[PDB]
DNA sequence: AGCAGATATCACTCAGCACGA
DNA sequence: TCGTGCTGAGTGATATCTGCTTTGGGTGGGTGGGTGGGTTGAGGCAAT
């Protein structure tokens, strides 16, 4: 028997005989173990339900055309600890051994896979321990880590090297390929042959490229201490990490912390210190998503196939609808007006392009105009942690530039250029901006282009240009006076102008009255969730599942399926209206201007119609189907004319909803 | 080929390795026991198989390095030792509570295992010797080798606090729970492992930094010449170290027990020269005179104060405005001729302004040095190579526990190890090799100095006990050794016999001092030594010492000193008959020009000598100037020049005798150069040349007359 | 062992209560019912979360209101040098950060830069404001978010960040006119408005 | 033009022996 | 054991050739840095 192909057992392989632990993992029959146990691990692995995890994971890479196959920490962990160890330990060569395990499963699934990607790359998800880049000490030197921070900088893609071909300037020999390490450059310095101290021409037939690019990490202000400056790290993202994170975004790296030698580094200091960089693994986008920590994986908005059959399982029964509007905000007692209107927001319209000549915008925006205690605060933020993209401000917090895009000088090229806002980072994604009331003009003004248009255009500094800013907007705001006056018009109520009025697709007016049995309701229901969210009142499963028994009592739908449903339905249901009722919804917005024509009312035009159609749309949305019903554009027409009633005065409203009884 | 073979060589050790054994960690108890695989003492056979099959009869030491490699003995055999041990402990103390009491099985397995791993902890530590035959492999490896041998001896001390070597000592009792006649040559074999076991750990120290030649030096020079593991430090394999934990494991009292029945029940040919080599590598690097001296802090004290005379002295070299100052001066040789110097010291002193003009010459006349690497020969590091002064700085405790044992073994056994040794060795002389010649010598004069010291400082423990060098079959023997050394020109016995000599005369000078009735067979002994080829020889190692090391000189000194101071009191209390001796005749055969400057070199060294070295050689100075009257001698300009830099204030320390003793000689020295220069002014030119031997003149030059 | 055995001892007191709000602010003469305030914001109120990431806070703030003379400063000096974190400030603020956070770029090529104010310093700790009725128009809105939300909001060019403020506001102001009209409401006497008013929990 | 590294060709020291003294 | 060469290869050493690079300025770059210099003018942004 060749003993190079003899391999030890697990227990074996936990006494460590070598001077290092890189030292024990190269060796062959170590490195032989290693692999069988990793691919073991990969195709024996399951879960509670008793289905390989990784089977299917592999099969979506697969369907997807993808080169990246993500394996969770904590399933290692829990079925092989040692490997786990060695991970932790020496990332390099252990992730290494995991990414050749990786295209043999892989492989096992699509033999001819290697015509397509011909390298997978393995990432760790959920690594158990979470630094600061203040925390980074010379213990995690060589270690994989696990650090957050804010995207500050950013390059451009580069093609590097794969394999470096040297050549001797004398002999003329060509010496073979080397590895180029992601860190510092390969030099050769001693020629095996030629044994020459001149250097060598650098020359190849076929080289191989690789994605490169470089990110300046920046310790993000919420960790940052008060007052104090921030740390900062270089992060090198390889192939296929590339583009994941964009300026200004908070995210989490989990990589490999390494050291090279500098000089410029000796010259300035004067003592022997080494510069440090981090080798990106993988890279979770944290921004907006301080509430969603909680959970494991990289996304927390992707989906399986099995929660996709879930999905359409839920999306089937009749009452969906209902239970998806029940389920917004279900600490917030009522406002079943306030929930709709942020449902239909969350799950928006399908954009149109009629002939590539007239754009139709497909979102849509909401105002909240209410009382000081109504809950207005609190919905944003369930709005911001529910969306997949969500970016919060402030009134006065706000500049007409922060919002939109601005322009500056760049440091290194000294050149004008282009940087993204509120708008930009809300691309697809939901603006909220509480305190709008008191949002200065200027400031205000910016988002007139921006809420229609679905576009920002520039022209400062000799940049002509024109973004993308396919963003929703929900606003929470005050009336004039600090509590509204339900006797005079809408008008009159708030200091908004009509343009901007009608930007919005839908109002919602919330008033505080004082009520025997609408006041202990509520009190009640305040002081049931107090008690229910107390601190005090496996292990892990454990904990799963008393705050799932929590959760069922105020929500029929689990939080996170809910947020992973709204995410499906966005991204692959595109609802179409066929057959509709043309002479009810003509009506219906003739009736609307023949009673917005008086003075002062809220402000009605083609928008608030193509609204209609886009609240029909996103009715049609939440259930999945392919198809706008009677039902959904009838449920749109009753909401837009109740907001419409509730806009109005009270000496006119009770004439305005005996008119308008026939549609609600 | 080669790699080839060496990666699958590599690779089956580490399966070896592996497959040995290792901790159980599913026991909850902690810190885990360490575990015996299905085959252990398969693997241990196999493993020597492989050391015997590849490592010696191929000439290599591939095996070895991949044995360190894969950490076999730091992690297999020390713990399998130690376990063993504690487990035989444990037996012990069950058989002290009750007899019948046990809890062995495979007692027998468990012996063999534990033997196994003694025989392959001796293969691993043996000395490592490079020869000029030695293959290229043997060669290349030898550093690294070294160093995991570092490594090796770094954990057997320190592991459980040395308890392998309370394994060996067990082990070794075991054989000696049976009677001599009942001991098999097994048992004998097993005593001798043991032995070497001890031998091999005392022996174990750093190597030598070896540097190509073939290329001329760079501009960048030596770093540093460090051949220590990563993690290794000198204090972990010093001496000291080495006394603590025989202390804390009663290595000692084995040893004392093993030389106090020595020839009597036991079989000395097996024993007797383990235990001098053994002797020879805890003595070889201890100067007995640190063994007979908070005190720290007055000795810092004085120290300190030495020190701030030392930077007193510098000061006036110093200038007390900066360097940029800019300070010109112009002297005025005897001719009207001006030269330049700068600094300000120049401008106030004209010493300086010379030492400044002497110092900024550029050329420089090349000195070659005669180097022999102690390595080459295969000899450890001992008093012949180190440097002097060197001082093994051993802590209260440990030094008391070492100057007690050697107490006890010179008080014990000395007397009939050394019988055996020399009569072993007298039987079997022409099969010496350098090695054993350099440590019978050594270990003799060691032990002779060292009771020499104790007797001086104690009345009670007395010469008797090193009585047994008199007797003339060492004497002789030692007298051999040293003629054939000198004949065959292998100058490392010569010193070594050199260094025995000088310690059996002081011993016959003090046996006389005694009693004189007893000391007429010492007489005897005396007049055979003084042999007039032994005279010649005593002669011509002074005037050859010029060409070799310091030590080498020293030696030569001392030997010189004491072979005078026994001629000459020999000669005064009575008549010398080897031939009747002439003390003026000896005297005269002291007296010529190689002598002289042989003494003359060692005192150029004299910022490293003690104060004896220094009165030594003015006494055979004196010996020269005034006994002798052979002025003629000591009229050069090395002897001025080196008096000039004794006696300058940055030379030697104003309060030392020393400096009494060259302000005495010097005062002599010009009073009569003086005459002899207002005598005849020819000496003037005399001065700078050698001699003259012209038959004509000669005369006249060396005695003015 | 020492400093439990007093601990044990304080709490078995049947009179605790009363003893610790007179143990607070010793200086001070005759104002027990502020000192209780002060006492029971120390303390605090469980901070708790709901099931869906809503936050309910958990901190107490009191606003004082008294003539000139009336050692409405006393009481904010003897918070801030007891309490562990605490930082002293006035509504009048001098730094460009003032009360909460503000944006500032080093000249050229460096890009804008954060700098912390008053109640980000003072975060996880108490924030005593020395004069509440001269607030800026900026941090007036500001303050809207800070003291409920417990987070301050900024979108500015090149920047945009939410920020901690967990603090608890003592603030002090004076009437609108030059002493306490007692004929008049305490929101007559006070320019604060509506929605700032319901957000402190003591008067 | 000046400077730092390197090659290669230039001597000098200890080495040792034959004659005779 | 002195004197006088003759032999001698080893161990130097010093008299002697082979390749950068520079100033400063974009006729070396922005994966050499901006605390090693240049650097006044226009432009956009926030606090005011
Ligand atoms: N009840 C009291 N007990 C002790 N000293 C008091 C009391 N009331 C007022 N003082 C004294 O009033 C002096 C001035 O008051 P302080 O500095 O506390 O602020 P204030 O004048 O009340 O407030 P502001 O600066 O807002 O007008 C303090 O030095 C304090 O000694
Ligand atoms: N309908 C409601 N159901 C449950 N809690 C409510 C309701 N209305 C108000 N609250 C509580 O009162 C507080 C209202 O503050 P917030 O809504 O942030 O102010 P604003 O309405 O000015 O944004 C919240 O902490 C919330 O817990
Ligand atoms: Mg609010
Ligand atoms: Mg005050
Ligand atoms: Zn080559």
């Amino acid at each position: 028997i060749d003993p190079l192909r003899e391999e030890l057992t697990l227990e074996s392989l936990s006494n460590v005989k070598a001077n290092s632990y890189s030292e024990w993992i190269t060796q062959p029959n170590v490195s032989r173990t290693i692999a069988r146990e990793l691919k073991s691990f990969l195709l024996e692995y399951t879960d509670e339900t008793g289905r390989s995890v990784y089977g299917a994971r592999i099969r979506t890479l697969g369907e997807m055309n993808s080169e990246s196959l993500e394996v969770n920490y904590r399933h290692l962990a829990e079925s092989k600890a040692i490997l786990a160890l060695f991970l932790a330990k020496c990332p390099e060569e252990m992730l290494k051994i995991f990414d050749l395990v990786a295209m043999e499963a892989t492989e096992l699934h699509y033999p001819d896979y290697a015509r397509i990607h011909s390298e997978i790359h393995v990432r760790i998800s959920d690594f158990p321990t979470i630094y600061s880049l203040r925390e980074l000490r010379e213990s995690n030197l060589s270690s994989l880590v696990r650090v957050t921070g804010v995207v500050t900088r950013r390059t451009g893609v580069f093609p590097q090297l794969k394999y470096v071909k040297f050549n001797c300037l004398k002999c003329g020999s060509i010496l073979g390929p080397f590895f180029q390490d992601s860190n510092e450059e390969i030099r050769i310095s001693f020629c095996t042959n030629c044994k020459s101290k001149g250097p060598f021409r650098v020359n190849g037939e076929k080289t191989v490229y690789r994605n490169y690019q470089r990110v300046t990490l920046q310790e993000a202000p919420g960790t940052v201490p008060p007052g104090r400056l921030p740390r900062h790290r270089e992060v090198i993202l390889l192939a296929d990490l590339v583009d994941v994170s964009k300026p200004g975004e908070e995210v989490e790296v989990t990589g490999i912390y390494k050291n090279n030698y500098d000089g410029n580094l000796n010259a300035k200091n004067g003592f022997p210190v080494f510069a440090t960089i981090i080798e990106a693994n993988s890279i979770k986008r944290r921004e907006g998503n301080t509430a969603n920590e909680g959970e494991e994986g990289l996304d927390v908005f992707s989906w399986t196939e099995e929660e996709e059959r879930e999905f359409r399982k839920i999306s089937r029964d009749r009452g969906i609808i209902d239970k998806i509007i029940s389920s917004m905000a279900p600490s917030i007692y009522g406002h079943r007006d306030i929930k709709t209107a942020v449902a239909c927001s969350l799950f928006g319209g399908v954009p149109k392009n009629v002939n590539g000549k007239h754009s139709i915008r497909g979102d849509i925006n909401v105002l909240l105009l209410g009382d000081p205690g109504t809950a207005k605060s609190q919905i944003l933020k369930y709005v911001e942690k529910t969306a997949h993209r969500a970016v919060f401000a402030t009134g006065q917090g706000a500049s007409a530039v922060g919002l939109t895009a601005s322009v500056r000088k760049d440091p290194i090229t000294k050149e004008w250029t282009l940087e993204g806002g509120a708008l930009v980072l809300a691309d697809k994604g939901v603006c909220l901006i509480d305190e709008f009331d008191k949002m200065n003009d200027q400031d205000r003004t910016s988002i007139h282009e921006a809420m229609e248009q679905q576009s920002i255009s520039i022209s400062k500094a000799g940049i002509v240009t024109t973004l993308q800013a396919r963003c929703s907007i929900i606003a929470a705001a005050n009336p004039n006076g600090g509590r509204y006056n339900s006797t005079l018009p809408l008008a009159q109520n708030v200091s908004l102008t009509e343009p901007i009025l009608s930007r919005f697709d839908i109002l919602c007016v919330v008033r505080d009255l004082v009520d025997e049995e609408a006041d202990e309701r509520l009190a009640t229901f305040v002081v049931d969730s107090h008690v229910r969210s107390h601190p005090e009142n496996n292990a892990r499963q454990r904990r799963l599942q008393r705050q799932r028994k929590k959760e069922e009592e105020i929500s029929p739908i689990p939080q996170e399926l809910l947020m992973k449903y709204i995410h499906y339905a966005r991204t692959k249901i595109y609802p179409k209206l066929h057959q509709m009722d043309m002479d009810k919804v003509s009506r219906v917005y003739a009736d609307l201007r023949r009673e917005s024509i008086s003075t002062g009312s809220f402000p009605i035009t083609v928008r608030h119609l193509e609204s209609i159609l886009r609240i029909a749309e996103s009715f049609a949305k939440m259930r999945l189907s392919e198809f706008v019903s009677s039902y959904d554009l009838d449920r749109a027409i009753k909401v837009v004319v109740d907001s419409f009633v509730d806009a109005q005065k009270v000496s006119v409203r009770r004439q305005l909803r005996r008119s308008f009884a026939i549609y609600t | 080929a080669a790699d080839f073979s060496l990666t699958v060589l590599r690779a089956r050790i580490a399966l070896l390795a592996t497959a040995i054994g290792g901790p159980d960690y599913t026991s909850q108890i902690d810190p885990p026991p360490y575990k015996l695989g299905d085959d252990c003492l398969a693997c241990l056979k196999d493993l020597k198989r492989w050391f015997k099959l590849v490592d010696d009869q191929q000439k290599r030491w591939d095996v070895a390095m991949a044995v360190a490699e894969y950490r076999i003995l730091t992690d297999d055999l020390l713990p399998i030792l130690i376990d063993w041990e504690n487990k035989c402990s444990l037996a012990a103390k069950l058989a002290k509570n009750n007899p019948d009491h046990e809890e062995f099985r495979n007692k027998a397995y468990y012996d063999k295992i534990a033997l196994n791993c003694l025989q392959l902890l001796v293969l691993m530590t043996w000395p490592l010797i490079v020869t000029e035959q030695s293959s290229s492999n043997q060669i290349t490896l030898y550093g690294e080798l070294k160093k995991h041998q570092l490594v090796y001896k770094k954990t057997i001390l320190s592991m459980e606090s040395g308890k392998v070597l309370r394994a060996a000592i067990r082990l070794a009792l075991d054989v000696i729970k049976i009677d001599r006649l009942s001991r098999t040559p097994r048992d004998n074999m097993v005593l001798k492992l043991v032995l070497n076991f001890f031998r091999n750990v005392i022996a174990i120290e750093p190597g030598e930094f070896t540097i190509n030649t073939k290329k001329s030096m760079p501009k960048k020079g030596i770093t540093s010449i460090d051949t220590l593991p990563p993690n290794v430090s000198m204090d972990d394999i010093s001496l000291n170290t080495v006394i603590s934990s025989f202390h804390k494991n009663k290595v000692f009292g084995f040893l004392l027990t093993l030389t106090s029945s020595l020839s009597k029940e036991f079989d000395q040919d097996f024993i007797n020269i383990p235990l001098l080599e053994i002797m020879f590598y805890f003595t070889k690097d201890v100067n007995q005179e640190l063994l007979f001296p908070t005190s720290a802090g007055f000795e810092l004290s004085k120290l300190l104060q030495k020190e701030h005379q030392m930077r007193k002295n510098v000061i006036k070299h110093t200038s007390a405005r900066h360097s940029r100052f800019g300070g010109l001066l112009s002297i005025q040789t005897p001719d009207k001729t001006r030269l330049t110097v700068s600094g300000s010291q120049a401008l106030v002193d004209e010493k300086i302004a010379l030492q400044k003009l002497d110092d900024s010459k550029k050329w420089n006349k090349r000195i070659i040095k005669k180097h022999q690497s102690v390595a080459a020969e295969g000899l450890p590091n001992s008093l012949l190579n180190s440097q002097t002064g060197k001082a093994i700085f051993f802590t209260e405790s440990n030094g008391k526990h070492f100057k007690e044992f050697i107490n006890n073994f010179i008080d014990s056994g000395f007397n009939i190890l050394l019988h055996s040794v020399t009569n072993y060795f007298t039987t079997e002389q022409d099969r010496m090799v350098t090695l054993e010649q350099v440590e019978y010598l050594l270990f003799f004069a060691w032990f002779v100095k060292y009771q020499l010291l104790r007797s001086k400082i104690d009345n009670s423990a007395d010469i008797k006990q090193v009585s047994e060098a008199l007797k003339e079959v060492t004497f002789i023997l030692v007298s051999s050794l040293l003629r054939s050394a000198y004949d065959l020109k292998n100058w490392t016995v010569t010193h070594a016999g050199m260094i025995a000599f000088n310690e059996l005369l002081n011993l016959v000078s003090r046996t006389k001092a005694a009693q004189e009735e007893d000391s007429t067979d010492i007489e005897f002994i005396v007049s055979r030594l003084f042999s007039d080829e032994r005279i010649q020889l005593l002669s011509n190692l002074p005037k050859i010492g010029s060409k070799y090391s310091l030590q080498f000189m020293k030696s030569c000194i001392e030997l010189t000193h004491s072979v005078l101071k026994v001629l000459e009191q020999y000669s005064d209390d009575k008549t010398l008959v080897i031939i009747e001796v002439n003390f003026q005749k000896v005297q005269a055969n002291y007296m010529t020009e190689p002598v002289i400057e042989t003494y003359i070199n060692f005192l150029e060294r004299f910022r490293e000598l003690e104060d004896d070295s220094i009165k030594k050689v003015f006494s055979f100075f004196h010996r020269v100037f005034v006994q002798a009257k052979e002025q003629a001698l000591l009229f050069r300009f090395d002897l001025i020049i080196l008096l000039r830099e004794m006696l300058s204030p940055d030379g030697l320390d104003r309060m030392s005798r020393s400096r009494k003793y060259v302000s005495q000689f010097s005062d002599y020295f010009l009073a009569r150069l003086k005459k002899r220069l207002k005598k005849s002014p020819a000496w003037f030119v005399g001065l700078l040349f050698p001699p003259l031997h012209n038959s004509e003149v000669g005369f006249y030059q060396r005695y003015g007359e | 062992s020492d400093e439990i055995n007093e601990l044990k001892e304080m709490v078995k007191d049947e009179h605790i209560y009363d003893k610790l709000v007179r143990s607070i602010a010793p200086a001070v003469f005759g104002h027990e019912a502020v000192k209780k305030g002060i006492l029971l914001q120390m303390l605090g109120g469980v901070h708790k979360s709901t099931v869906e990431g809503i936050k309910l806070r958990g901190d107490i703030n009191i606003c004082v209101v008294g003539d000139p003379s009336t050692s409405k400063s006393q009481f904010l000096k003897y918070v801030v040098g007891f309490a562990p974190r605490s930082v002293y400030t006035s509504g009048k603020a001098s730094s460009a950060a003032g009360l909460t956070a503000a944006v500032v770029r080093d000249e050229e090529g460096g890009d804008y830069t954060i700098e912390a104010g008053a109640l980000m310093l003072a975060d996880n700790g108490i924030c005593c404001i020395d004069e509440f009725d001269k607030m800026d128009i900026s941090d007036q809105v500001a303050i809207h978010e800070a003291m409920e939300q417990q987070t301050i909001s900024i979108a500015k060019a090149g920047i945009h960040a939410t920020l901690n403020a967990r603090t608890s506001i003592l603030a002090a102001a004076n009437p609108v006119g030059g002493r306490y009209n007692r004929k008049l409401s305490l929101r007559g006497n006070l320019n604060m408005t509506a929605p700032i008013m319901s957000r402190f929990d003591l008067f």
